[PDB]
Protein backbone atom coordinates (compact mmCIF):
# COMPACT_ATOMS: atom_id res chain seq x y z
CA UNK A 1 0.00 0.00 0.00
CA UNK A 2 3.12 2.17 0.34
CA UNK A 3 4.48 1.48 -3.14
CA UNK A 4 3.78 4.99 -4.40
CA UNK A 5 5.49 6.85 -1.52
CA UNK A 6 9.16 7.86 -1.62
CA UNK A 7 11.53 5.84 0.56
CA UNK A 8 12.69 9.00 2.35
CA UNK A 9 9.09 10.08 3.00
CA UNK A 10 8.21 6.67 4.46
CA UNK A 11 11.19 6.97 6.81
CA UNK A 12 10.24 10.51 7.77
CA UNK A 13 6.65 9.42 8.44
CA UNK A 14 7.86 6.43 10.48
CA UNK A 15 9.65 8.88 12.77
CA UNK A 16 6.54 11.06 13.04
CA UNK A 17 4.40 8.02 13.84
CA UNK A 18 6.83 7.08 16.60
CA UNK A 19 6.49 10.56 18.13
CA UNK A 20 2.70 10.20 17.89
CA UNK A 21 2.84 6.65 19.38
CA UNK A 22 1.08 5.38 16.24
CA UNK A 23 3.02 2.14 16.04
CA UNK A 24 0.76 0.36 13.55
CA UNK A 25 1.31 3.25 11.14
CA UNK A 26 5.02 3.22 11.97
CA UNK A 27 5.23 -0.48 11.09
CA UNK A 28 3.38 -0.02 7.80
CA UNK A 29 5.70 2.85 6.84
CA UNK A 30 8.81 0.83 7.70
CA UNK A 31 7.42 -2.21 5.86
CA UNK A 32 7.02 0.03 2.81
CA UNK A 33 10.58 1.30 3.23
CA UNK A 34 11.96 -2.25 3.39
CA UNK A 35 9.98 -3.16 0.26
CA UNK A 36 11.86 -0.46 -1.65
CA UNK A 37 14.59 -3.13 -1.83
CA UNK A 38 17.53 -1.11 -0.51
CA UNK A 39 19.44 -2.15 2.58
CA UNK A 40 18.54 -0.34 5.81
CA UNK A 41 20.84 1.92 7.79
CA UNK A 42 21.49 1.46 11.50
CA UNK A 43 18.86 4.10 12.36
CA UNK A 44 16.37 2.59 9.90
CA UNK A 45 16.83 -0.90 11.37
CA UNK A 46 16.02 0.55 14.78
CA UNK A 47 12.84 2.17 13.43
CA UNK A 48 11.72 -1.15 11.93
CA UNK A 49 12.39 -2.99 15.19
CA UNK A 50 10.71 -0.39 17.42
CA UNK A 51 7.60 -0.34 15.23
CA UNK A 52 6.97 -4.08 15.13
CA UNK A 53 8.06 -4.67 18.74
CA UNK A 54 5.41 -2.23 19.91
CA UNK A 55 2.70 -3.68 17.65
CA UNK A 56 3.37 -7.29 18.63
CA UNK A 57 3.94 -6.23 22.25
CA UNK A 58 0.37 -4.95 22.46
CA UNK A 59 -0.91 -8.14 20.84
CA UNK A 60 1.10 -10.31 23.25
CA UNK A 61 -0.19 -8.39 26.26
CA UNK A 62 -3.77 -8.78 25.01
CA UNK A 63 -3.29 -12.48 24.25
CA UNK A 64 -1.99 -13.05 27.79
CA UNK A 65 -5.03 -11.33 29.34
CA UNK A 66 -7.39 -13.40 27.19
CA UNK A 67 -5.50 -16.68 27.63
CA UNK A 68 -5.65 -16.15 31.39
CA UNK A 69 -9.41 -15.55 31.28
CA UNK A 70 -9.79 -18.61 29.04
CA UNK A 71 -7.91 -20.88 31.45
CA UNK A 72 -10.04 -19.76 34.40
CA UNK A 73 -13.13 -20.59 32.33
CA UNK A 74 -11.89 -24.06 31.36
CA UNK A 75 -19.67 -20.35 25.70
CA UNK A 76 -17.18 -20.11 22.83
CA UNK A 77 -16.58 -16.36 23.04
CA UNK A 78 -13.40 -16.22 25.15
CA UNK A 79 -11.75 -18.93 23.04
CA UNK A 80 -12.98 -17.31 19.82
CA UNK A 81 -11.66 -13.89 20.75
CA UNK A 82 -8.34 -15.28 22.00
CA UNK A 83 -8.05 -17.07 18.65
CA UNK A 84 -8.78 -13.82 16.79
CA UNK A 85 -6.03 -11.95 18.62
CA UNK A 86 -3.71 -14.95 18.26
CA UNK A 87 -4.28 -15.04 14.49
CA UNK A 88 -3.62 -11.31 14.20
CA UNK A 89 -0.40 -11.71 16.21
CA UNK A 90 0.72 -14.61 14.02
CA UNK A 91 0.06 -12.50 10.93
CA UNK A 92 2.27 -9.69 12.20
CA UNK A 93 5.05 -12.16 13.07
CA UNK A 94 4.74 -13.74 9.61
CA UNK A 95 4.97 -10.30 8.02
CA UNK A 96 8.18 -9.45 9.89
CA UNK A 97 9.71 -12.85 9.17
CA UNK A 98 8.80 -12.39 5.51
CA UNK A 99 10.63 -9.06 5.42
CA UNK A 100 13.71 -10.65 7.01
CA UNK A 101 13.59 -13.53 4.52
CA UNK A 102 12.78 -11.33 1.48
CA UNK A 103 15.43 -10.08 1.54
CA UNK A 104 16.98 -8.27 4.52
CA UNK A 105 19.03 -11.15 5.92
CA UNK A 106 20.53 -12.39 2.66
CA UNK A 107 21.75 -8.89 1.76
CA UNK A 108 23.11 -8.21 5.29
CA UNK A 109 26.87 -8.70 5.14
CA UNK A 110 28.12 -6.60 8.03
CA UNK A 111 28.07 -8.08 11.52
CA UNK A 112 25.94 -5.26 12.95
CA UNK A 113 23.21 -5.66 10.33
CA UNK A 114 23.29 -9.45 10.10
CA UNK A 115 23.24 -9.97 13.88
CA UNK A 116 20.43 -7.41 14.22
CA UNK A 117 18.22 -9.18 11.67
CA UNK A 118 18.96 -12.66 13.04
CA UNK A 119 18.07 -11.46 16.53
CA UNK A 120 14.78 -10.18 15.09
CA UNK A 121 14.19 -13.55 13.42
CA UNK A 122 14.72 -15.32 16.73
CA UNK A 123 12.44 -12.85 18.51
CA UNK A 124 9.49 -13.24 16.13
CA UNK A 125 9.77 -17.03 16.08
CA UNK A 126 9.84 -16.77 19.88
CA UNK A 127 6.58 -14.79 19.79
CA UNK A 128 5.08 -17.46 17.53
CA UNK A 129 6.29 -20.10 19.99
CA UNK A 130 4.55 -18.33 22.90
CA UNK A 131 1.15 -19.12 21.31
CA UNK A 132 2.01 -22.36 19.49
CA UNK A 133 0.34 -25.68 20.36
CA UNK A 134 0.03 -27.85 17.22
CA UNK A 135 2.28 -30.12 15.18
CA UNK A 136 4.65 -27.24 14.35
CA UNK A 137 5.48 -25.93 17.84
CA UNK A 138 8.73 -27.88 18.08
CA UNK A 139 9.79 -26.67 14.65
CA UNK A 140 8.91 -23.07 15.59
CA UNK A 141 11.07 -23.36 18.72
CA UNK A 142 13.96 -24.79 16.72
CA UNK A 143 13.60 -21.99 14.17
CA UNK A 144 13.95 -19.43 16.97
CA UNK A 145 16.91 -21.32 18.46
CA UNK A 146 18.67 -21.60 15.09
CA UNK A 147 18.34 -17.88 14.33
CA UNK A 148 19.51 -16.87 17.81
CA UNK A 149 22.41 -19.33 17.61
CA UNK A 150 23.67 -18.01 14.27
CA UNK A 151 23.45 -14.46 15.62
CA UNK A 152 25.38 -15.48 18.75
CA UNK A 153 28.12 -17.15 16.70
CA UNK A 154 28.61 -14.03 14.57
CA UNK A 155 28.42 -11.65 17.54
CA UNK A 156 31.05 -13.54 19.52
CA UNK A 157 33.42 -13.52 16.53
CA UNK A 158 32.84 -9.96 15.32
CA UNK A 159 31.70 -7.75 18.21
CA UNK A 160 33.10 -6.74 21.59
CA UNK A 161 31.32 -8.13 24.67
CA UNK A 162 29.78 -4.70 25.42
CA UNK A 163 28.23 -4.16 21.99
CA UNK A 164 24.54 -3.26 22.64
CA UNK A 165 23.24 -5.57 19.89
CA UNK A 166 25.34 -8.44 21.25
CA UNK A 167 24.03 -7.75 24.77
CA UNK A 168 20.40 -7.47 23.71
CA UNK A 169 20.71 -10.64 21.64
CA UNK A 170 22.13 -12.56 24.60
CA UNK A 171 19.43 -11.14 26.87
CA UNK A 172 16.66 -12.31 24.51
CA UNK A 173 18.27 -15.70 23.84
CA UNK A 174 18.43 -16.18 27.62
CA UNK A 175 14.72 -15.36 27.87
CA UNK A 176 14.12 -17.87 25.06
CA UNK A 177 15.97 -20.54 27.07
CA UNK A 178 14.04 -19.76 30.25
CA UNK A 179 10.53 -19.16 28.92
CA UNK A 180 10.34 -21.22 25.72
CA UNK A 181 12.90 -24.05 25.76
CA UNK A 182 12.40 -24.93 29.46
CA UNK A 183 16.17 -24.59 29.99
CA UNK A 184 16.44 -22.27 33.01
CA UNK A 185 20.02 -23.33 33.74
CA UNK A 186 21.07 -22.43 30.19
CA UNK A 187 19.24 -19.10 30.60
CA UNK A 188 21.04 -18.31 33.85
CA UNK A 189 24.46 -19.39 32.58
CA UNK A 190 24.10 -17.30 29.42
CA UNK A 191 22.95 -14.20 31.33
CA UNK A 192 25.77 -14.56 33.87
CA UNK A 193 28.56 -15.13 31.33
CA UNK A 194 27.24 -12.26 29.19
CA UNK A 195 27.12 -9.88 32.15
CA UNK A 196 30.60 -10.82 33.42
CA UNK A 197 32.32 -10.55 30.03
CA UNK A 198 30.69 -7.18 29.38
CA UNK A 199 31.73 -5.95 32.83
CA UNK A 200 35.36 -6.74 32.01
CA UNK A 201 35.13 -4.76 28.72
CA UNK A 202 33.51 -1.60 30.13
CA UNK A 203 36.92 0.04 30.68
CA UNK A 204 37.35 0.41 26.90
CA UNK A 205 34.22 2.54 26.42
CA UNK A 206 33.39 6.22 26.22
CA UNK A 207 30.93 7.67 28.70
CA UNK A 208 28.09 7.41 26.18
CA UNK A 209 28.88 3.82 25.16
CA UNK A 210 29.24 2.92 28.85
CA UNK A 211 25.69 4.17 29.42
CA UNK A 212 24.35 2.16 26.46
CA UNK A 213 26.01 -1.07 27.63
CA UNK A 214 25.31 -0.80 31.36
CA UNK A 215 21.63 -0.14 30.62
CA UNK A 216 21.26 -3.57 29.00
CA UNK A 217 23.51 -5.22 31.58
CA UNK A 218 20.97 -4.07 34.18
CA UNK A 219 18.26 -6.05 32.38
CA UNK A 220 20.51 -9.12 32.52
CA UNK A 221 20.97 -8.55 36.25
CA UNK A 222 17.22 -8.05 36.76
CA UNK A 223 16.55 -11.46 35.20
CA UNK A 224 19.29 -13.16 37.24
CA UNK A 225 17.70 -11.68 40.38
CA UNK A 226 14.31 -13.01 39.31
CA UNK A 227 15.70 -16.45 38.39
CA UNK A 228 18.02 -17.12 41.34
CA UNK B 1 7.72 -12.25 33.81
CA UNK B 2 11.41 -11.74 32.77
CA UNK B 3 12.72 -8.79 30.80
CA UNK B 4 13.59 -9.11 27.15
CA UNK B 5 15.34 -6.17 25.55
CA UNK B 6 13.37 -2.92 25.69
CA UNK B 7 14.15 0.74 25.02
CA UNK C 1 -18.73 -7.09 9.62
CA UNK C 2 -20.41 -8.17 12.86
CA UNK C 3 -23.78 -9.01 11.31
CA UNK C 4 -23.38 -12.74 11.81
CA UNK C 5 -22.46 -12.61 15.53
CA UNK C 6 -25.07 -12.81 18.29
CA UNK C 7 -25.83 -9.58 20.13
CA UNK C 8 -24.95 -11.18 23.48
CA UNK C 9 -21.65 -12.48 22.09
CA UNK C 10 -20.72 -9.03 20.75
CA UNK C 11 -21.38 -7.57 24.21
CA UNK C 12 -19.38 -10.31 25.89
CA UNK C 13 -16.48 -9.75 23.48
CA UNK C 14 -16.67 -5.98 24.02
CA UNK C 15 -16.06 -6.61 27.72
CA UNK C 16 -13.15 -8.94 26.95
CA UNK C 17 -11.63 -6.38 24.59
CA UNK C 18 -11.87 -3.76 27.34
CA UNK C 19 -9.97 -6.06 29.73
CA UNK C 20 -7.36 -6.60 27.00
CA UNK C 21 -7.20 -2.83 26.26
CA UNK C 22 -8.14 -3.60 22.64
CA UNK C 23 -10.34 -0.56 22.19
CA UNK C 24 -10.58 -0.68 18.39
CA UNK C 25 -11.97 -4.22 18.70
CA UNK C 26 -14.21 -3.06 21.55
CA UNK C 27 -15.65 -0.29 19.36
CA UNK C 28 -16.27 -2.64 16.43
CA UNK C 29 -18.06 -5.11 18.73
CA UNK C 30 -20.23 -2.37 20.25
CA UNK C 31 -20.95 -0.94 16.79
CA UNK C 32 -22.16 -4.40 15.79
CA UNK C 33 -24.31 -4.59 18.93
CA UNK C 34 -25.92 -1.22 18.18
CA UNK C 35 -26.61 -2.33 14.60
CA UNK C 36 -28.71 -5.20 15.97
CA UNK C 37 -31.37 -2.49 16.31
CA UNK C 38 -32.34 -3.01 19.95
CA UNK C 39 -31.99 -0.24 22.51
CA UNK C 40 -28.92 -0.40 24.75
CA UNK C 41 -28.93 -0.93 28.50
CA UNK C 42 -27.13 1.39 30.92
CA UNK C 43 -24.12 -0.95 31.03
CA UNK C 44 -24.12 -1.34 27.24
CA UNK C 45 -24.20 2.44 26.72
CA UNK C 46 -21.14 2.70 28.95
CA UNK C 47 -19.32 0.05 26.90
CA UNK C 48 -20.09 1.93 23.68
CA UNK C 49 -18.86 5.21 25.16
CA UNK C 50 -15.68 3.75 26.69
CA UNK C 51 -14.75 2.05 23.42
CA UNK C 52 -15.07 5.07 21.15
CA UNK C 53 -13.70 7.53 23.72
CA UNK C 54 -10.49 5.50 23.90
CA UNK C 55 -10.20 5.13 20.13
CA UNK C 56 -10.77 8.81 19.39
CA UNK C 57 -8.68 9.76 22.43
CA UNK C 58 -5.64 8.09 20.91
CA UNK C 59 -6.33 9.78 17.57
CA UNK C 60 -6.71 13.19 19.25
CA UNK C 61 -3.46 12.75 21.15
CA UNK C 62 -1.66 11.79 17.93
CA UNK C 63 -3.22 14.67 16.00
CA UNK C 64 -2.04 17.13 18.66
CA UNK C 65 1.54 15.82 18.49
CA UNK C 66 1.54 16.09 14.69
CA UNK C 67 -0.23 19.46 14.57
CA UNK C 68 2.38 20.81 16.99
CA UNK C 69 5.23 19.52 14.81
CA UNK C 70 3.50 20.97 11.75
CA UNK C 71 3.19 24.44 13.29
CA UNK C 72 6.88 24.50 14.24
CA UNK C 73 7.70 23.60 10.63
CA UNK C 74 5.48 26.34 9.16
CA UNK C 75 8.39 18.92 2.61
CA UNK C 76 4.76 17.81 2.59
CA UNK C 77 5.17 14.83 4.92
CA UNK C 78 4.17 16.34 8.27
CA UNK C 79 1.07 17.95 6.75
CA UNK C 80 0.25 14.78 4.82
CA UNK C 81 0.52 12.56 7.88
CA UNK C 82 -1.43 15.00 10.08
CA UNK C 83 -4.13 14.95 7.38
CA UNK C 84 -4.14 11.15 7.38
CA UNK C 85 -4.67 10.96 11.14
CA UNK C 86 -7.20 13.79 10.94
CA UNK C 87 -9.20 11.94 8.28
CA UNK C 88 -9.15 8.74 10.33
CA UNK C 89 -10.35 10.68 13.39
CA UNK C 90 -13.15 12.30 11.39
CA UNK C 91 -14.22 8.89 10.14
CA UNK C 92 -14.52 7.53 13.68
CA UNK C 93 -16.50 10.59 14.77
CA UNK C 94 -18.79 10.21 11.73
CA UNK C 95 -19.31 6.54 12.60
CA UNK C 96 -20.35 7.35 16.18
CA UNK C 97 -22.60 10.19 15.07
CA UNK C 98 -24.17 7.85 12.52
CA UNK C 99 -24.95 5.32 15.25
CA UNK C 100 -26.53 8.04 17.40
CA UNK C 101 -28.59 9.27 14.44
CA UNK C 102 -29.50 5.76 13.16
CA UNK C 103 -31.20 5.24 15.49
CA UNK C 104 -30.10 5.44 19.14
CA UNK C 105 -31.30 8.97 19.89
CA UNK C 106 -34.74 8.74 18.30
CA UNK C 107 -35.54 5.55 20.24
CA UNK C 108 -34.17 6.95 23.54
CA UNK C 109 -37.17 8.02 25.61
CA UNK C 110 -35.85 7.86 29.16
CA UNK C 111 -33.87 10.80 30.50
CA UNK C 112 -30.83 8.69 31.36
CA UNK C 113 -30.54 7.23 27.86
CA UNK C 114 -31.48 10.37 25.94
CA UNK C 115 -29.14 12.64 27.92
CA UNK C 116 -26.33 10.07 27.57
CA UNK C 117 -26.64 9.92 23.78
CA UNK C 118 -27.00 13.70 23.38
CA UNK C 119 -23.87 14.19 25.49
CA UNK C 120 -22.09 11.76 23.15
CA UNK C 121 -23.36 13.71 20.14
CA UNK C 122 -22.00 16.94 21.60
CA UNK C 123 -18.68 15.25 22.41
CA UNK C 124 -18.08 13.85 18.92
CA UNK C 125 -19.05 17.12 17.22
CA UNK C 126 -16.63 18.75 19.67
CA UNK C 127 -13.87 16.39 18.50
CA UNK C 128 -14.71 17.28 14.90
CA UNK C 129 -14.55 20.96 15.86
CA UNK C 130 -11.06 20.52 17.34
CA UNK C 131 -9.68 19.77 13.85
CA UNK C 132 -12.12 21.82 11.74
CA UNK C 133 -10.96 24.76 9.58
CA UNK C 134 -13.15 25.02 6.45
CA UNK C 135 -16.56 26.40 5.57
CA UNK C 136 -18.31 24.00 7.98
CA UNK C 137 -16.45 24.73 11.24
CA UNK C 138 -19.09 27.15 12.50
CA UNK C 139 -21.84 24.66 11.71
CA UNK C 140 -19.89 21.87 13.45
CA UNK C 141 -19.56 24.05 16.57
CA UNK C 142 -23.26 24.86 16.52
CA UNK C 143 -24.08 21.17 16.12
CA UNK C 144 -22.06 20.41 19.26
CA UNK C 145 -23.69 23.31 21.12
CA UNK C 146 -27.20 22.26 20.09
CA UNK C 147 -26.72 18.65 21.23
CA UNK C 148 -25.18 19.70 24.55
CA UNK C 149 -27.95 22.26 25.09
CA UNK C 150 -30.76 19.77 24.53
CA UNK C 151 -29.04 17.35 26.92
CA UNK C 152 -28.69 20.11 29.53
CA UNK C 153 -32.36 21.07 29.24
CA UNK C 154 -33.48 17.47 29.79
CA UNK C 155 -30.99 16.84 32.60
CA UNK C 156 -32.05 19.92 34.55
CA UNK C 157 -35.72 18.91 34.27
CA UNK C 158 -35.37 15.18 34.91
CA UNK C 159 -32.25 14.47 36.98
CA UNK C 160 -30.94 15.52 40.39
CA UNK C 161 -27.92 17.85 40.42
CA UNK C 162 -25.64 14.99 41.55
CA UNK C 163 -26.56 12.57 38.77
CA UNK C 164 -23.22 11.41 37.25
CA UNK C 165 -24.45 11.79 33.65
CA UNK C 166 -25.71 15.30 34.41
CA UNK C 167 -22.35 16.17 36.02
CA UNK C 168 -20.27 14.71 33.21
CA UNK C 169 -22.43 16.48 30.62
CA UNK C 170 -21.97 19.82 32.38
CA UNK C 171 -18.23 19.19 32.70
CA UNK C 172 -17.90 18.51 28.96
CA UNK C 173 -20.18 21.39 27.94
CA UNK C 174 -17.99 23.65 30.07
CA UNK C 175 -14.90 22.36 28.25
CA UNK C 176 -16.73 23.02 24.97
CA UNK C 177 -17.34 26.63 26.06
CA UNK C 178 -13.72 27.14 27.11
CA UNK C 179 -11.84 25.31 24.37
CA UNK C 180 -14.14 25.48 21.33
CA UNK C 181 -16.56 28.40 21.62
CA UNK C 182 -14.00 30.85 23.09
CA UNK C 183 -16.41 31.54 25.97
CA UNK C 184 -14.24 31.08 29.08
CA UNK C 185 -16.65 33.03 31.29
CA UNK C 186 -19.52 30.74 30.27
CA UNK C 187 -17.26 27.75 30.95
CA UNK C 188 -16.37 29.00 34.44
CA UNK C 189 -19.94 29.96 35.33
CA UNK C 190 -21.28 26.58 34.22
CA UNK C 191 -18.61 24.64 36.14
CA UNK C 192 -19.16 26.72 39.28
CA UNK C 193 -22.97 26.52 39.26
CA UNK C 194 -22.80 22.78 38.52
CA UNK C 195 -20.36 22.16 41.38
CA UNK C 196 -22.32 24.24 43.90
CA UNK C 197 -25.71 22.71 43.09
CA UNK C 198 -24.26 19.20 43.31
CA UNK C 199 -22.60 20.02 46.63
CA UNK C 200 -25.99 21.00 48.07
CA UNK C 201 -27.53 17.68 46.91
CA UNK C 202 -24.81 15.35 48.26
CA UNK C 203 -26.69 14.88 51.55
CA UNK C 204 -29.34 12.81 49.74
CA UNK C 205 -26.91 10.16 48.49
CA UNK C 206 -25.71 6.76 49.62
CA UNK C 207 -22.01 6.25 50.25
CA UNK C 208 -21.55 4.69 46.79
CA UNK C 209 -23.48 7.42 44.95
CA UNK C 210 -21.57 10.04 46.96
CA UNK C 211 -18.32 8.57 45.64
CA UNK C 212 -19.60 8.60 42.04
CA UNK C 213 -20.71 12.24 42.23
CA UNK C 214 -17.76 13.68 44.15
CA UNK C 215 -15.36 12.04 41.68
CA UNK C 216 -16.78 14.11 38.81
CA UNK C 217 -17.13 17.21 41.00
CA UNK C 218 -13.35 16.99 41.48
CA UNK C 219 -12.86 17.28 37.72
CA UNK C 220 -15.04 20.41 37.75
CA UNK C 221 -12.90 21.82 40.55
CA UNK C 222 -9.68 20.92 38.71
CA UNK C 223 -10.84 22.94 35.70
CA UNK C 224 -11.91 25.90 37.84
CA UNK C 225 -8.43 25.86 39.42
CA UNK C 226 -6.84 25.82 35.97
CA UNK C 227 -9.13 28.58 34.65
CA UNK C 228 -9.11 31.03 37.57
CA UNK D 1 -5.29 21.24 28.85
CA UNK D 2 -8.61 21.01 30.83
CA UNK D 3 -10.27 17.80 31.91
CA UNK D 4 -13.31 16.46 30.13
CA UNK D 5 -15.07 13.52 31.71
CA UNK D 6 -12.88 10.44 32.12
CA UNK D 7 -13.18 7.13 33.98
C1 LIG E 1 17.92 -5.64 20.31
C2 LIG E 1 18.61 -4.32 20.63
C3 LIG E 1 19.71 -4.30 21.47
C4 LIG E 1 20.34 -3.10 21.74
C5 LIG E 1 19.87 -1.92 21.19
N1 LIG E 1 20.55 -0.67 21.51
C6 LIG E 1 20.60 -0.16 22.71
C7 LIG E 1 21.32 0.99 22.65
N2 LIG E 1 21.70 1.17 21.40
C8 LIG E 1 21.23 0.13 20.68
C9 LIG E 1 21.46 -0.01 19.19
C10 LIG E 1 21.83 1.12 18.49
C11 LIG E 1 22.05 1.04 17.13
C12 LIG E 1 21.89 -0.17 16.47
C13 LIG E 1 21.51 -1.30 17.16
C14 LIG E 1 21.31 -1.22 18.52
C15 LIG E 1 18.76 -1.94 20.34
C16 LIG E 1 18.13 -3.15 20.07
C17 LIG E 1 16.92 -3.20 19.14
C1 LIG F 1 -20.22 11.03 30.47
C2 LIG F 1 -20.29 10.19 31.74
C3 LIG F 1 -20.57 10.79 32.96
C4 LIG F 1 -20.63 10.02 34.11
C5 LIG F 1 -20.40 8.65 34.04
N1 LIG F 1 -20.46 7.87 35.27
C6 LIG F 1 -19.64 8.03 36.27
C7 LIG F 1 -19.99 7.16 37.26
N2 LIG F 1 -21.04 6.48 36.84
C8 LIG F 1 -21.35 6.92 35.61
C9 LIG F 1 -22.50 6.36 34.78
C10 LIG F 1 -23.00 5.13 35.15
C11 LIG F 1 -24.04 4.59 34.44
C12 LIG F 1 -24.58 5.27 33.35
C13 LIG F 1 -24.07 6.49 32.98
C14 LIG F 1 -23.04 7.04 33.71
C15 LIG F 1 -20.12 8.05 32.82
C16 LIG F 1 -20.06 8.82 31.67
C17 LIG F 1 -19.76 8.18 30.32
CA1 LIG G 1 24.98 -5.98 1.82
CA1 LIG H 1 -37.35 3.72 23.74
CL1 LIG I 1 -13.96 -12.86 17.77
CL1 LIG J 1 0.53 9.79 5.13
Amino acid sequence: AMGSMERASLIQKAKLAEQAERYEDMAAFMKGAVEKGEELSCEERNLLSVAYKNVVGGQRAAWRVLSSIEQKSNGPEVREYREKVETELQGVCDTVLGLLDSHLIKEAGDAESRVFYLKMKGDYYRYLAEVATGDDKKRIIDSARSAYQEAMDISKKEMPPTNPIRLGLALNFSVFHYEIANSPEEAISLAKTTFDEAMADLHTLSEDSYKDSTLIMQLLRDNLTLWT
Amino acid sequence: RPSSWRQ
